[PDB]
């Protein structure tokens, strides 16, 4: 339905030949970034209480909230910047091309991103196409040109398209007579085998050939030509539209399954620090209501607590229980998996398992954000020539085999056809011999309404009535399209589900003939289904490009096609057999790493906080924190920080050299076990089950008037002192009982925080500065250690506290 | 061409316990036999320290000290008449307990200065700014500012025996050693110029609350300010509204008679702490000590509970594998 003037030459709205993969301007990077970020409720909410500390009240310092905050952000800003100006990078050597046009009798030259609708290109041999021509003619005759499209069905063989009748004998020869024409096509689309429109070709006087129009003459768009010397097309879709460019859908933005689970722990955690600060300022307003309660004569506000208006301070102080409880969820896990994914990720890329010596290169991690990832998929989305086959690969059989032990579901979604697309898969052990294939192959649905027989004569009565190794799928392109795209007609029985049941109840699925995003919409449907399936795709080529950015982690093998899928990819192993070890051996381990510094960063903060406010029913309500500005501030930086990074960082779960050999192993952490439901309620009880023993346990010890053998009082630094000490040593030692692998960096970290906090504690205690405003923990530590009943009282606190952990193993390790 | 290192491959040399229950159960009677033993220890000897409180506070018209809950002339002074039942014979601490005293509270546990009181000239004629309203009083600076400081105990608690017949003679308490032996030789100095204290403290103002100086606390000059243990005991905070300080040292005798013995005693205090206002109860506690300082049972009672509790869950998984 879009008019086009072969030349120019008259017998508008059109795109201009320039592709945009980047996402991102260099000149509006930081408004649109620094929204996008501050938008999600971690970073804005770690934001409000930064402001709160700056303008209300901080228990400790400002400092310590925006300094992780910013790194926070100006790291992540900078993995999307980059990860973003390496598509600007990208979009420019496919612009600013070569490409020569016949404008005026002449072979001019502009670039590929300078080329209109409708203007002579004109193409060499082995040339790309600059966008979707319509084959004019050819510089020797019979109108022939042979196209390899590599890089939209990632095959590699001769294809053949037909230059129109009529024009096959202009050859440099008056080619720019003001030719009089006009191609009337169909609007852009992404079929990428359907083309129909029509040509106008008129004559010296006047003509009225009209010679019909099909994908035999489109020259799409990212095909090279094969031995022919030269043609001359002329551009009908440029840019944005060329059928090369409809198949992208672009890269919207990848999550783990452990970072929506940090997100649903935080918003948690978020009505359990709202319900504290608000169950703390309702009864510090019950308590004050007594006049004695508040300035009894011993110490009274000055002018201007007694002034400062009634509702005034009820939301200061709402403000001050937030800033004093906000330690609940810390700003230092997100600082932490920073680290731990940035560091962690060095292990792919070393590892010398992932090393080809054909191309001389190993592993590759683009993005360290879905380790934890290659540890949760449930679907393997495949491409048979290049990662399947190269025959099949060095070990593309024993590898499938690994990954059904495992427990996940391997597609192959393929640009081949179905004739040899087929054979392999039974060469690949994919296919059994007793299987019965349930096709919806063009050879089988020739008809309108036949298929929705057919789904119903492989669903309700062939297939899910029962046998679970019996029938697989295949599907083509053309079918495909009937099911995914006409899906909108019928409502009572949809085809998109009764064929969806069909895939989910068959061994593996085929799907022949795919565009590049039909292997995208195929990869989406089964994101959608039933929960979230976790998908993986796989591919060596540029047309698998589409589904590596659509799925939930992306694998781009390093192949004959190119480095086309390599980097738009997250991770890339230079062939498919490496896919094993990446996920399940990597892939198991940098789940259980960072699923665990997530559980116990969430736990050692609520024991650290709970004390602190179960005090405020001893003080008057009045935000007193039970332990030292001191404390609260190396609690997470210094106390309790690295213990867990190395865990993160060096624990085999399971020994690898294990994991390997042990598929099934894969299925114990495969629906996100370590942060479900049940995990989650154990460290939340047990963090509000320790907060209390640390307090509870430590408030009747001081109900005796002393703890010496010389009869001397404790304040209130030496509660805190004791319920800090009782607090470091039980989080430290439910670390200890949850290692499993002991480097001798696990025995420094974890045995150097616990001497370092005494080391410390005895010089932070100990001197006057004098830089404080304050002394108050001058003697404290050395004081509280000069007694024998509170070596005792820590003793049974940090084994009453660290019980239900002990219990825990003798049960889980009988019957 | 990768890196075949120890570290890069993830092949470091580990430890891997297996921890198991046939591993952990012996462990639950290592625990159930070393805190038993513990726990009655510390128990028993709980037990043999002897204690005696007496709460002074009046409210009550059948007690002495209700002439002194509202006087009207008052220097007020009590009696009140205590015994004894067993004899007290190693060293004995008395103590004054506050209770309804929120000496933790925020606004309160910060009003102070703890540059002034560590004997720093510059802070001595500005103190802070948290020590307020108690930061001055007509214009000048208040010697010990705060509020901590402000509202120092000061009642006065003398023990009297009364011996065969009705004469009542005196017990003898020390007031040195009852502060840490840090905050009072490292973190309270007095000011640093001269040798004479009233000298020191020129441009200061007593405390509001105060009736003499803060160089007027005792005429021993080891005793007289900022270094005052009744003051240094007061200023060390609470931790909860009900809790006692320190007050005398009533040291055993050179022969082994008892340091305290048995029969009527006089509580004779000069009752100026006011406590009825915020509903509070003042009392006098009489201990002595052990290896574990007090009388509190909550730290024996928890060993045998949890040397118990782990001892049969011992046995009780222990049989349960005896199953084969
Ligand atoms: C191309 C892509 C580039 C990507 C690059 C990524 C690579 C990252 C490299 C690592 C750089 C690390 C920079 C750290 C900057 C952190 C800022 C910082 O320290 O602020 C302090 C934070 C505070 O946390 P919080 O206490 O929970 O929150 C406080 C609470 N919200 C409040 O109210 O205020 O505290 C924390 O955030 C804790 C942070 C973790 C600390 C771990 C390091 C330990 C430091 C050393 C401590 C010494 C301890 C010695 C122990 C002895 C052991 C032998
Ligand atoms: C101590 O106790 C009795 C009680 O009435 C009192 O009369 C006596 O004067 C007091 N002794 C001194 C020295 O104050
Ligand atoms: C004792 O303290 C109270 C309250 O601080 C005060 O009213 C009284 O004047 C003081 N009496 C003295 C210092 O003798
Ligand atoms: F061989 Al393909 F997508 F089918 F790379
Ligand atoms: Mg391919």
């Amino acid at each position: 339905t879009r008019t086009v003037f072969v030349g120019n030459h008259p017998v508008q709205r059109f795109c201009d030949n320039r592709i945009v993969s980047s996402k991102y301007t260099l000149w509006n990077f930081l408004p649109k970034n620094l929204f996008e970020q501050f938008r999600r409720i971690a970073n804005f909410y770690f934001l409000i209480i930064f402001l709160v500390q700056v303008t209300v009240d901080t228990p400790t310092s400002p400092v310590t909230s925006g300094l992780p905050l910013f790194f926070v952000i100006t790291v992540t800003a900078i993995k999307q910047g980059y990860e973003d100006w390496l598509r600007h990078r990208a979009d420019n050597e496919v612009n600013k091309s070569t490409v020569y046009i016949i404008e005026n009798a002449k072979r001019v030259r502009k670039e590929s991103e300078k080329i209109k609708v409708g203007d002579v290109v004109e193409v060499q041999a082995d040339e790309t196409f600059p966008c979707d021509l319509i084959l004019l003619s050819s510089c020797t005759t019979d109108g022939t040109c042979y196209v390899t499209t590599a890089s939209l069905d990632g095959e590699s063989n001769c294809k053949t398209h037909y230059a129109v009748r009529d024009t096959i004998a202009l050859c440099t020869a008056e080619s720019i007579d003001t030719l009089r024409a006009a191609i009337e096509c169909e609007q852009p689309q992404p079929d990428l085998y359907k083309f129909v429109g029509r040509i106008n070709i008129y004559s010296n006087s006047l003509e009225a050939v009209a010679r019909s129009l099909g994908p035999e003459n489109l020259l799409l768009k990212g095909a090279t030509l094969k031995n022919t010397e030269k043609i001359y097309g002329v551009a009908v879709y440029t840019g944005m539209e060329t059928k090369m460019a409809l198949n992208y859908q672009g890269k919207s933005q990848k999550r783990s399954a452990v970072e929506k689970s940090i997100n649903a722990f935080l918003i948690v955690y978020l009505f359990i620090l709202l319900t504290k600060a608000a169950v703390c300022t309702t009864l510090k307003y019950v308590w004050q209501s007594t006049p004695y309660n508040d300035e009894p004569w011993y110490n009274q506000k000055t002018q201007k607590e007694r002034e400062t208006l009634k509702v005034l301070k009820m939301f200061t102080d709402f403000l001050s229980f937030m800033v004093l409880f906000n330690f609940i969820i810390p700003v230092s896990m997100y600082v932490t998996v920073e680290m731990q994914k940035f560091l962690g990720s060095f292990f792919i890329s070393w590892d010398k398992d992932f090393y080809d010596e054909e191309i001389n290169e190993g592993a590759l991690v683009n993005t360290s954000d879905l380790n934890e990832e290659l540890g949760q998929v449930d679907y393997v989305f495949t491409d048979k020539t290049g990662t399947l086959t190269e025959k099949l690969q060095d070990q593309a059989a024993e590898t499938i085999e690994a990954l059904h032990a495992a427990g996940l579901k391997v597609w192959v979604l393929t640009g081949d056809k179905m004739e040899t697309a087929k054979s392999t898969c039974y060469a690949c052990r994919l296919f059994q011999t007793n299987t019965e294939l349930l096709e919806l192959t063009t050879k089988t649905i020739e008809e309108s309404e036949r298929k929705e027989d057919r789904l119903h004569e492989l669903l309700i009565e062939y297939r899910k009535k029962l046998e679970h190794q019996e029938y697989g799928l295949i599907i083509d392109g053309s079918t495909l399209s009937l099911i995914l795209n006409s899906s909108q007609d019928s409502s009572s029985n949809n085809y998109k589900s009764i064929f969806l049941q069909i895939c989910m109840k068959c061994t593996a699925v085929l799907c022949c003939r795919m565009a590049p995003l039909q292997k995208a919409q195929i990869v989406r449907m089964v994101k959608n289904l039933k929960g979230s399936p976790i998908t993986l795709s796989i591919g060596d080529g540029a047309n698998d490009v589409s589904m590596i950015l659509e799925s939930h982690v992306g694998i781009g093998i390093k192949g004959k096609e190119g480095r086309q899928a390599a980097r738009n990819s997250d991770y890339s192993v230079p062939k498919f057999k490496h896919l094993k070890k990446l996920l399940l051996a990597h892939g198991h381990l940098y789940y259980v790493r960072i699923a665990h510094l997530v559980q116990y960063f969430f736990y050692k903060n609520l024991c650290f906080i709970l004390p602190q406010f179960l005090y405020q029913f001893f003080c008057g309500f009045s935000q007193q924190p039970l332990y030292d500005a001191a404390y609260l501030t190396m609690y997470n930086i210094c106390f309790t920080s690295l213990p867990i990074l190395a865990y993160s960082l060096l624990e085999q779960h399971i020994n690898i050299d294990t994991l390997t050999s042990d598929p099934r192993l894969y299925m114990k952490i495969s629906g996100n076990a370590m942060l479900q439901l049940g995990p989650f309620l154990y460290w939340t009880f047990l963090a509000a089950f320790e907060g209390t023993v640390f307090f509870f346990g430590t408030y009747f010890l001081f109900q005796t008037a002393s703890l010496e053998e010389n009869g001397k009082v404790y304040g209130n630094w030496t509660f805190g002192t004791i319920v800090f000490t009782v607090l470091v040593f039980t989080v430290t030692l439910k670390l200890a009982l949850d290692t499993r692998f002991w480097t001798w960096i696990n025995h420094f970290v974890i045995w150097g925080s616990l001497a370092f906090y005494v080391f410390f504690s005895f010089f932070w205690g100990g001197i006057i500065w004098p830089f404080l405003k304050q002394q108050r923990m001058y003697f404290v530590f050395a004081q509280m250690l000069s007694s024998v009943s509170t070596w005792l009282a820590i003793i049974l606190l940090i084994f009453i506290s660290l019980f239900p952990e002990i219990l825990l193993i003798v049960l889980k390790n009988v019957r | 061409r990768p890196d075949n290192t120890a570290f890069k491959q993830q092949r470091l040399p580990a430890w891997q316990p297996i921890l198991t229950a046939g591993t952990v159960l012996p462990i639950f009677f290592i625990i159930g036999l070393i805190f038993i033993p513990i726990g009655i220890g510390i128990f028993v000897t709980s037990n043999n320290i002897r204690e005696i409180e007496i709460d002074y506070t009046g409210t009550e018209p059948s007690s002495p000290c209700n002439k002194c809950l509202s006087p009207d002339v008052t220097p007020c002074f009590c009696t009140i008449n205590f015994t004894l039942e067993k004899s007290f014979e190693g060293n004995v601490f008395m103590y004054y307990g506050l209770s309804n005293f929120y000496q933790n509270h925020r606004r309160y546990v910060k009003s102070r200065d703890d540059s002034q009181l560590n004997g720093d000239s510059s802070a001595l004629l500005n103190p802070s700014k948290e020590c307020e309203p108690y930061r001055r009083n007509e214009d000048k600076p208040i010697a010990p500012c705060g509020a901590i400081m402000n509202s120092m105990f000061n009642d006065t608690l003398e023990l009297f025996l009364i011996g065969q017949d009705s004469y009542p003679i005196p017990i003898a308490l020390k007031k040195k050693g009852i502060a840490w032996w840090t905050d009072k030789n490292v973190k309270f100095r007095n000011p640093p110029g001269g040798d004479n204290l009233e000298e020191r403290f020129k441009g200061t103002t007593k405390p509001v609350n105060w009736l003499k100086p803060v160089y007027m606390l005792d005429s021993d000059p080891d005793n007289n300010g900022f270094i005052n243990e009744d003051f240094i005991v007061w200023m060390r905070t609470a931790a909860l509204p009900t809790f006692r300080k320190l007050y005398r040292l009533i040291e055993r005798k050179s022969d082994l008679h008892p340091t305290l013995p048995a029969g009527r005693y006089w509580l004779n205090v000069t009752y100026n702490y006011p406590v009825h206002y915020f509903d509070g109860r003042k009392r006098m506690i009489l201990s002595t000590i052990s290896w574990m300082g007090g009388k509190n049972p909550f730290l024996g009672i928890a060993y045998i509970a949890v040397g118990s509790i782990s001892f049969l869950l011992g046995v009780v998984l222990l049989v349960i594998n005896h199953k084969y």
